[PDB]
């Protein structure tokens, strides 16, 4: 967003919670917007694996 | 002062007719032109378009003491229409429909 | 798409006057009837949804036309006639729709035509099969965006793709760009950058002085003042000066349309043509959104200045610049403005066959006759191809058609067929190595699925839409713009370019309508009126940003909204009474409409959302305290609707790893039952 | 460091040399008005670009309803204790980490960094 | 005394007009101006710190309107005309613009609901028609046939060819006025078979291509 | 100030000219193409 991460956020947080840091573990689950953060992490190296075999071949 | 006490009211008409149709010609008022400098004028619809849509052609003082082009604009009465409202000598005033909207522009 | 969108085709088409005598033709309203099949004797009969996947049919509806025609002799008499109810193709219908013969029907009867009561609808029959339409992703259109392509000779650029209100087959683009600073050269090294612009439908740039003056405005205190709005700044206006030396020999209008035209689609051989010829692609091909009469360009000239104070203001480092993957830049094309953009196609060209079978009948003098002229076969064949095949385009054109439509409904199990109706599509490339189109992006919260997603080479190109995401339909601008005159909001006209520096610019769906002196007051004035409906709908959209100083309103389809709760000071506008009411809704007809018209939800666009601050929860975010805000506007209904159809079946996907929550939901698509 | 507008034409004007009282003059080159300078200097180029964006932030901010707030740091102008705090948000973004406040009361409008 | 030439007699005079604008349904009430014209009344109260003027409507018209005054800065402007003698004359230089407003009298939305009671209607809707209408009729010769067999009845060119030097008076005839005439043009004239037309037109003449196509045919210069 | 030989093209875009000339082309010191320069000792055998 603009100077935000999302919208529960106060602008320019920049704070360990407010950009990423989850403080939970598997066990005792996620909240949402660590759901989230954990959800683009996943992403980007899922695709790092679809390009990699293309390449090298 | 009056303009802050002549308390007054005055009958309107709207005649459905008129001897001659009304319309506006603005000037610049930045301009600041001296109407009194304007012995004589000539008004005729603008050449380069070679009617009624014609811009105008001023020239005023002759055909070169003062020359102004009057353009159409785009719409009077798309929404709401203007008025001109006079005053007569029984005090009631008299409104006069605005046919068209010409602007008046300055010519080197 | 079939009560408006296809009426407006028909009505807003041009006459056919052709010819010595000479002949009318025009059409004027539009009918429908329900599906029917014809049989092998000519009998007619309405065809259920059944025999048209039995026997290979097809599930459509003729297209009727009311037509008149006056012959102009000015033989001492206008002879008029028309024809009703002509016959002129016939249109798919997607099924449950409400020209459909499944609408509004009780269990009882669609068990008795042998038809399913939980099937969801919403595709089509073609042929016996079941074809359903993928959602198009597309670029915003009539906004500013404001890149900086950092291979080229451009140190930056602006954009804006017109289209004047659903009208027009194409739609122009005009660039506003600006030439690199370390030109390798002993010349410009001292004077700067040069404002240029690139106009469609000619061959060479242009500078903007000279484009300027081609509208009139050839002085340069007129000039200058469309351009930067307050003159107490000098380090704009040293910006700007460079772009006038280069401008200062071709000093009037004529001279100038004479440049402009020199170099086009056509180089003019005499003056006066091209004087013509840029006269109106200046007219009609520039910006056309703002307004295409040939009167009213006090306009084009005020928005092309704003498009250029926007780009020096990109440059001294004021703003920043646009994103391309921020999802409020974003349309969507559904089935609506996908058959409507075909449609069009195919009655221009019906009727650029009724002259060459008129012309070819008349000048043998003997009559004419229209019910042989129209070819049936355009329209039908036409509509049903496309969509059987995919290609959106002709059948003569399969080579330079966007292909991916209208693929096969998924009949596995019956969340596989939930979630093949609720599907985006990005249309670029399936293996380009660009990873910033396909990485989750902040703005996905809440309108994307964000665990959702196919592996292989298309990651992250198609895309499926949360559980109460709701899409826009589109509405008219007309009753907005009758209201915000008479809240005091100073046109374009009539007002001096001075008293423009510490007002808001008043935007609406694109348009630059006019300024205003105390905004605060006007936002809540219009907020307080959708809330309860009076004027304004539902699904408009109003961002004010009070750093940029203007506002923005839309209207038009293709955004994606979603509801929340509406917070008061620190406390819900849900009290009690409304919940005690709504578990009741079997036998007292209240429900979720008599909900947004009470004012407690609201939807919420993506744009809407940058100025918004909501709260996760309420009984734990809206208790004072040593607290992390106060100034609480929304509240989640609950924060489980942010996941797709396949992936909200999975118990506790919240202790999963995510690239697991990925794999099943490609996976439960698969699973027999 | 200004510019100047001819008074006939409303163009341009040039700053141009004469060679008999060693005064600049501003000439035009669409008609010949003339003038003297009385500051007589042209050309200014600020590098160093460092302004201060107290000149910049708009007053009407602290309506935002998505930016903190403090109850330490009272207005001068007005004594009130409330006030809403926020970065530079531009360029210069080198060493940009300072706080630039803004008073919240009606009416106010103070502005002042810290 | 001339068409381009304006009257400044009003400038020259300094006459001075007022420019009102005015909403269109009360310009629709206004164009059925009471009676012969009679429309209203203006009232006009100044005050030390307030000038109100309104207007009120005739009694008749009828079967308080506040004035808001607007600037004529930045644009002085006059009225001029044109009689229905098409004579032209300038009246005035406007003193005085200003707006006809609602106060007190009626709400934002409604007023919004009056103006969609003004244009209340939808436009070309797609209506839902029941059944099928005819679409294919038992026409036996078909109109537009008919009226070309009615024109081709009332002339046949089989017409007969004695006394054949008078076409050549014809022909010559035309020939003087231009020098040639495409094949089409003789044929304008004689209704008899262009084969045995050109037999004609060899016989007393040659055809020339002239240089654009187009069969010319042309009298011997001897 | 510009060497007064050449007053016995204007002067004044020939002197902006060179103002925007030299204040790019002016190699102070270093090799032209090498832009930024680190520095720091390792702690690695490598
Ligand atoms: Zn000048
Ligand atoms: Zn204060």
């Amino acid at each position: 967003f603009k100077h935000r991460t999302l919208p529960h956020f106060i602008k320019d947080d920049y704070g360990p919670e407010s950009r990423g840091f989850v403080e939970n573990s598997y066990l005792a689950g996620l909240t949402p917007t660590e759901f989230f953060f954990h959800a683009m992490g996943g992403r980007e190296g899922l695709i790092d694996t679809a390009v990699k075999t293309a390449e090298t071949g | 002062g009056p303009s802050s006490q002549n308390v007054t009211e005055y009958v309107v008409r709207v005649p459905k007719n008129t001897t001659k149709k009304y319309n506006i010609m603005a000037f610049n008022a930045a301009d600041k032109v001296n109407f009194a400098t304007w012995n004589q004028a000539r008004l005729e619809r603008d050449l380069s378009n070679k009617p009624e849509d014609q811009p105008w052609l001023l020239r005023v003082n002759g055909k070169s003491g003062r020359k102004f082009k009057g353009i159409k604009k785009g719409g009077v009465t798309e929404n709401t229409s203007y008025y001109i409202f006079t005053q007569c000598p029984d005090g009631a005033f008299e409104a006069f429909p605005v046919h068209n909207w010409y602007n008046f522009t300055p010519l080197a | 798409f079939i009560q408006m969108s296809v009426q407006r085709i028909v009505e807003d088409a041009p006459p056919i006057d052709l010819q010595p005598p000479r002949y009318l033709l025009k059409f004027e309203q539009i009918y429908l009837s329900k599906p029917t099949h014809w049989e092998r004797d000519g009998a007619p009969s309405p065809m259920m949804p059944n025999e048209a996947r039995l026997r290979n049919l097809t599930y459509s509806a003729p297209l009727y036309v009311d037509i008149t025609k006056t012959v102009i002799k000015e033989g001492e008499e206008q002879l008029q006639t028309q024809h009703q109810k002509t016959f002129i193709g016939k249109i798919p219908i997607m099924l449950r729709s409400t020209y459909c013969l499944l609408n509004g029907l009780t269990d009882r009867d669609l068990c008795e035509l042998n038809e399913c009561p939980l099937d969801p609808g919403g595709y089509f029959i073609i042929n016996g099969s079941e074809k359903v339409l993928i959602a198009q992703e597309k670029m915003a259109t009539n906004t500013v965006y404001v890149f900086a392509k950092k291979d080229s000779k451009y140190a930056y650029t602006g954009e804006c793709r017109s289209c004047l209100e659903n009208s027009s087959r194409p739609t122009s683009t005009i660039w506003v760009s600006m030439l690199a600073r370390g030109g390798q050269g002993a010349k410009k090294s001292a004077i700067g950058q040069r404002i240029v612009a690139t106009l469609p439908y000619i061959k060479q740039e242009v500078p903007i002085i000279i484009v300027f003056r081609a509208l009139g405005f050839v002085s340069d205190r007129d000039i200058l003042e469309h351009i930067i709005y307050d003159f107490e700044d000098p380090e704009m206006m040293e910006m700007v000066k460079p772009s006038l030396d280069e401008a200062f020999v071709i000093q009037e209008q004529n001279v100038a349309l004479n440049f402009i035209g020199s170099r086009g689609a056509k180089p003019g051989v005499t003056k006066e043509k091209r004087i013509k010829y840029a006269k109106e692609v200046l007219q009609k091909e520039m910006l056309p959104h703002v307004g295409v009469s040939d009167f009213c360009e006090t306009k084009k000239a005020y928005f092309l200045g704003y498009m250029v104070h926007r780009l020096l203001l990109a440059a001294l480092g004021r703003r920043e610049l646009d994103d391309r993957d921020h999802y409020g830049n974003k349309r969507l094309d559904l089935a609506g403005p996908l058959l409507a953009f075909l449609f069009r196609g195919m009655f221009k060209n019906l009727l650029k066959e009724v002259r060459i079978y008129a012309q070819k009948f008349i000048d043998r003098g003997k009559d004419f006759n229209l019910e042989l002229a129209i070819k049936t076969r355009i329209i039908s064949d036409g509509l049903k191809y496309s969509l059987a095949t995919g290609n959106w385009g002709d059948q003569k054109k399969a080579h330079q058609a966007r292909a991916g439509v209208s693929q096969v409904l998924n009949r596995l199990t019956f969340a596989s067929t939930l979630s093949h109706l609720r599907r985006l599509n990005s249309p670029i490339g399936r293996d380009g190595k660009l990873a910033k189109p396909r990485q989750l992006h902040n703005t996905l919260w809440g309108m994307v699925c964000p665990a959702e997603t196919p592996e292989g080479h298309a990651v992250g190109l198609v895309k499926n839409l949360a559980l109460m995401a709701y899409i826009s339909v589109g509405s008219q601008p007309s009753p907005i713009l009758e209201f915000l005159e008479e809240w005091s909001m100073e046109n374009l006209e009539e007002i001096s370019p001075a008293a423009i520096a510490d007002a808001t610019k008043i935007f609406v769906n694109g348009c630059w309508v006019g300024i205003h002196k105390d905004p605060e007051q006007l936002m809540n004035t219009l907020r307080k009126l959708r809330r309860q409906m009076d004027i304004i709908v539902s699904e408009v959209s109003m961002i004010r940003d009070i750093r940029e100083r203007e506002i923005r309103i839309y209207t038009d389809a293709g955004r994606i909204c979603r509801p929340l709760l509406i917070v008061e000071k620190q406390k819900l506008l849900l009290k009690k009474r409304h919940i005690d009411q709504l578990k009741e809704r079997e036998y007292n007809n209240y429900s979720w409409q008599d909900l947004v018209a009470s004012g407690v939800v609201e939807y919420i666009d993506t744009l809407e959302e940058e100025t918004v601050m909501l709260a996760m929860t309420p009984d734990d975010l809206q208790e004072k305290e040593v607290a992390y805000c106060s100034t609480y506007t929304h509240c989640e209904i609950h924060p489980s609707m942010i996941l797709g159809v396949c992936a909200s079946i999975i118990p506790f996907p919240d202790h999963n790893q995510s690239p697991r929550n990925t794999y099943q939901s490609a996976m439960g698509k698969q699973a027999m039952g | 460091v200004g510019i100047r507008f001819c008074q006939e034409c409303n163009n341009m004007l040039y700053p141009k040399e004469d060679k008999e009282n060693r005064i600049l003059l501003y000439a035009c080159r669409n008609c010949d008005y003339q003038q003297e300078a009385d500051n007589s200097c042209i050309y200014v180029n600020k590098i160093t670009h460092e302004v201060d964006e107290l000149t910049q932030i708009i007053a009407d901010v602290s309506q935002d309803p998505t930016l903190p707030r403090t109850e330490d740091h009272p207005c001068q102008k007005c004594g009130h204790k409330e006030a809403v705090f926020f970065q530079s948000h531009s360029a210069r973004a080198e060493d940009a980490m300072r706080l630039y406040y803004v008073c919240t009361a009606p009416h106010c409008g103070h502005r002042w960094t810290e | 005394a001339e068409r381009g030439e304006l009257d400044l007699t009003g400038a020259k005079q300094n006459t001075g007009v007022w420019l009102v604008k005015v909403p269109k349904y009360l310009s629709q009430q206004w164009a059925k101006a009471s009676g012969r014209g009679e429309v209203g009344k203006l009232r006009i109260a100044k005050t030390q710190g307030r000038t109100e003027v309104s207007f009120t409507l005739n009694e008749d018209l009828a079967n308080e309107h506040p004035f808001v005054l607007q600037s004529v800065g930045g644009q002085t402007l006059t009225v001029f005309t044109e009689s229905s003698s098409d004579k032209l004359s300038l009246e005035g230089i406007v003193v005085q613009r200003a707006e006809c407003r609602p106060a007190a009298s009626e709400n934002y939305m409604r007023l919004k609901r009056l103006q969609i009671e003004e244009s209340s209607k939808p436009v070309r809707l797609s209506q839902q028609l029941d059944k099928v209408v005819t679409t294919n009729y038992k026409p036996v010769a078909n109109h537009q046939y008919n009226i070309e067999y009615e024109r081709k009845k009332k002339e046949d060119g089989k017409r007969a060819r004695a006394d054949k030097q008078h076409v050549l008076d014809m022909l010559f005839s035309a020939f003087e006025k231009h020098q040639y005439y495409n094949l089409k043009d003789l044929v304008d004239i004689t209704k008899q078979p262009v084969v045995y037309l050109k037999e004609i037109l060899k016989e007393i003449g040659v055809q020339n291509v002239k240089g654009i196509h187009k069969n010319t045919w042309e009298l011997k210069p001897e | 100030r510009i060497m007064n030989s050449d007053e016995n093209m204007d002067d004044d875009v020939f002197l902006r000219c060179i103002e925007s000339n030299m204040l790019t082309d002016m190699t102070l010191q270093g090799i032209e193409q090498i832009s930024k320069v680190y520095m720091h000792l390792p702690q690695t055998d490598n």
